[PDB]
């Protein structure tokens, strides 16, 4: 048998948890309905260095619009990624109350908090906004899941964390569905350099 | 080498959980071991 995590990927509606969790094709065309719990469970292999690692993401569909998830949805959960749009702050401002319903749930659980759909100019929560309220134990990344951009990097850092060897690397980047639009090189040279600064700034 | 290290548990068929000998549902989905 294998190594492998769940992984419960929660947020807003409308964030991008469904397009991002599809990016990875072989754990689109293996995902498994769990019809009790209106989940699609996203087997996503990934190749470290040490050997395979999977995260079985579990994909709401769509109940999260209307109401907290049921106990089901995170029980067992081994880590998670909140996920919030970065064109709608109010998918921000409801970042805290995921994270309450995980840690009561699941407690001290691994989770990386993703800030989704970065490609668009009109950007209007900013490194200065999510680093002013960084947290603790909650590592943060930009991503864009229509572009690919840094789709890795949650994983990586969760596997570390799960594994406990801070070296892990991904030997190879899985077979992503091909980028939907451009991630203009100017903006993620942008957005990295403005993440960077508001986390060194004195 | 350090490759990553893999009785009774079983891993749901359903969601993929690994439950316990102990039960005999998925304490996730409810699902019964098949
Ligand atoms: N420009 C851009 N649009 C996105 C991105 N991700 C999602 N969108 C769109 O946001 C809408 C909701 O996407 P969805 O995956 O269903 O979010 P969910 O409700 O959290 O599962 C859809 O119209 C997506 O096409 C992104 O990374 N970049
Ligand atoms: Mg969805
Ligand atoms: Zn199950």
């Amino acid at each position: 048998p294998q190594v492998q995590f769940k992984l419960v990927l929660v947020g807003d509606g409308g964030t991008g948890k469904t397009t991002f969790v599809k990016r990875h094709l072989t754990g689109e065309s293996e995902k498994k309905y769990v019809a009790t719990l209106g989940v699609e469970v996203h087997p996503l292999v990934f190749h470290t260095n040490r050997g395979p690692i999977k995260f079985n993401v579990w994909d709401t569909a769509g109940q999260e619009k209307f109401g907290g998830l049921r106990d089901g949805y995170y029980i067992q959960a081994q880590c998670a990624i909140i996920m919030f749009d970065v064109t709608s702050r109010v998918t921000y401002k409801n970042v805290p109350n995921w994270h309450r319903d995980l840690v009561r749930v699941c407690e001290n659980i691994p989770i990386v908090l993703c800030g989704n759909k970065v490609d668009i100019k009109d950007r209007k929560v900013k490194a200065k906004s999510i680093v002013f309220h960084r947290k603790k134990n909650l590592q943060y990344y930009d991503i864009s899941a229509k572009s690919n951009y840094n789709f890795e990097k949650p994983f990586l850092w969760l596997a570390r964390k799960l594994i406990g060897d801070p070296n892990l690397e991904f030997v190879a980047m899985p077979a992503l569905a091909p980028p939907e639009v451009v991630m203009d090189p100017a903006l993620a040279a942008q957005y990295e350099h403005d993440l960077e600064v508001a986390q060194t700034t004195a | 080498r350090f490759a990553l290290v893999t009785e009774g548990h079983w891993d749901c068929s359903i969601c993929l959980v690994r439950n316990e000998p102990t039960v005999s549902r998925c304490i996730a989905c409810q699902n019964t071991k098949s």
